[PDB]
């Protein structure tokens, strides 16, 4: 199973992005599908997750602002990101993880950059 | 519904933990071999008496309910919210039995691993020797079990959390010695990994059950080797010395 993320980019504070992840194979039976993020020089951290049963989890830092969705027929996982803040700047990764149910496979995307910033002054 | 015993880590004291473990031992079990209670024989045990439930809550007011098999005091699975999770059953009879647990949940899952320590340690990425026990660890394990049900817990953290719960509940019910170890951690507000004395007792529970029930008027056919806190080995030759140590035994034919 391959995961490919898209939809990253640069927004001004208060802006919105929607991240997309396309899986190359069926995710219907994969227990956890998640978005993680890694800021410069920091460790990767869980942002949001949704289970094959439809239950959801959000990190405190993003509750209310982000919405994770999952389509088990199209094999996609999305992250709607609203009211973005500079602190949200990071590389975002999609993750599809069997997590010990059915198996132990754990798939990661290559990551996509999200930058929340005012205009640069070159 | 099977009997339920409640415990909360919020404001936990030595007394409240003591009351909890005593209640658990009470729902698990008068039938005594050489002064030590024996758990019910699986043969003849009706399915409506097969399990007990331990509902754990923490400061975050999250709750999970563990299911213990009364024949061995061990955790077979748990419920969090609308979901239940079970260790991979060893046989068809056990797989059928667990269908009787948490029957009203919307989502049921069976893990691709069993609940034995040797396997859980691998999945957790740590040996029991390097996993802290105490009120803090238990509080964290409860949250982790709960959030596994919503996608917020990775497998290694889940496995570590099982290792914590099984020791602080199942092994504590099985051994007054291990109960005492947990009481000490609570008393002094400490968290620390179990020492070799604890690990070796856990590993030896089945062997001790067999040695005790097969003994010659309390004397062991062959000595059982245990470890002291400092890892040094010593031998036990008699049931009498274990009376303050082991609280429950698995039934032996
Ligand atoms: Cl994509
Ligand atoms: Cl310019
Ligand atoms: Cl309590
Ligand atoms: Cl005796
Ligand atoms: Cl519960
Ligand atoms: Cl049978
Ligand atoms: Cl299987
Ligand atoms: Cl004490
Ligand atoms: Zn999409
Ligand atoms: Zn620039
Ligand atoms: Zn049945």
């Amino acid at each position: 199973v391959q995961l490919v993320e898209s939809g990253g980019g640069l927004v001004q504070p208060g802006g919105s992005l929607r991240l997309h992840c396309a899986a190359s194979g069926s995710i219907a039976s994969i227990y956890r599908t998640c978005w993680y993020r890694q800021g410069t020089g920091k460790q990767r951290e869980l942002v949001a997750a949704i289970t094959s049963g439809g239950n959801t989890y959000y990190a405190d830092s993003v509750k209310g602002r982000f919405t994770i969705s999952r389509d088990n027929a199209k094999n996609t996982i999305d992250l709607q990101m609203n009211s973005l803040k500079p602190e949200d700047t990071a590389v975002y990764y999609c993750n599809a993880d069997e997590a010990g149910i059915g198996g132990f496979n754990d798939y990661w995307g290559q990551g996509t950059q999200v930058t929340v910033s005012s205009a640069h002054h070159s | 519904q099977y009997p339920i015993i409640n415990f909360t880590t919020a404001g936990a004291t030595v007394q409240s933990y003591t009351n909890f473990i005593r209640a658990v031992r009470g729902r698990l079990t008068a039938d005594v071999r050489h002064e030590i209670p024996v758990l019910p024989n699986r043969v003849g045990l009706p399915i409506n008496q097969r399990f007990i439930l331990v509902e754990l809550s923490n400061h975050a007011e999250l709750s999970v309910t563990l299911a213990l098999d009364v024949t061995n005091a061990y955790v077979v699975g748990y419920r969090a919210g609308n979901s239940a999770y079970f260790f991979h059953p060893d046989n068809q009879e056990d797989a059928e039995a667990i269908t009787h647990l948490f029957t009203d949940v919307q989502n049921r899952y069976t893990f691709a691993f069993g609940g034995n320590y040797d396997r859980l340690e691998q999945l957790a990425g740590n040996l029991r020797e390097n996993i802290e026990l105490g009120n803090g660890p238990l509080e964290e394990a409860i949250s982790a079990l709960y959030y596994y049900s919503t996608g917020g817990t990775q497998l290694p953290t889940l496995a570590r959390s099982f290792i914590i719960c099984i020791q602080m509940i199942s092994e504590a019910a099985r051994f007054q010695y291990i109960e005492g170890e947990m009481r000490t951690r609570i008393r002094y507000n400490r968290r620390s990994a179990p020492d070799p004395s604890v690990i070796t007792l856990e590993n030896s529970w089945g062997r001790l059950s067999t040695a005790i029930q097969e003994s010659n008027q309390g004397a062991f056919a062959s000595p059982i080797q245990l470890q002291r806190r400092n890892g040094s080995k010593f031998s036990v030759y008699d049931v009498s010395i274990l009376i303050p140590i082991i609280a429950l035994m698995v039934y032996r034919c």
